[PDB]
């Protein structure tokens, strides 16, 4: 439902809006199926790389999935 | 800096 409101959001705040809608799928995805919350962790991320929690769960699912063989993601994030 | 983050 809020996703279906987010249309008739004002278009200053709809950016912020739609970012933080989208992250709070993301999230409830990787709850239910953690390869829709890294596909919308990567349009975030393209969307807005300067956000940390997105990189952070992103990154975090990868090492998760690779079994921590991403470390120079982790530096780099660092 | 971006406006968008703060």
């Amino acid at each position: 439902q809020s996703l279906e409101a987010l249309n008739n959001v004002s278009p200053q705040n709809k950016e912020a809006l739609s970012i933080t809608l989208h992250y709070n799928k993301a999230r409830v995805e990787e709850v239910s199926n953690q390869s829709e919350a890294e596909k919308l962790y990567s349009k975030l991320m393209e969307k807005c790389p300067g956000y940390t929690s997105n990189k952070i769960r992103y990154i975090y699912l990868l090492a998760l999935k690779s079994n921590g063989n991403n470390y120079a993601d982790v530096q780099q994030l660092l | 800096d971006d406006p968008l983050l703060k």
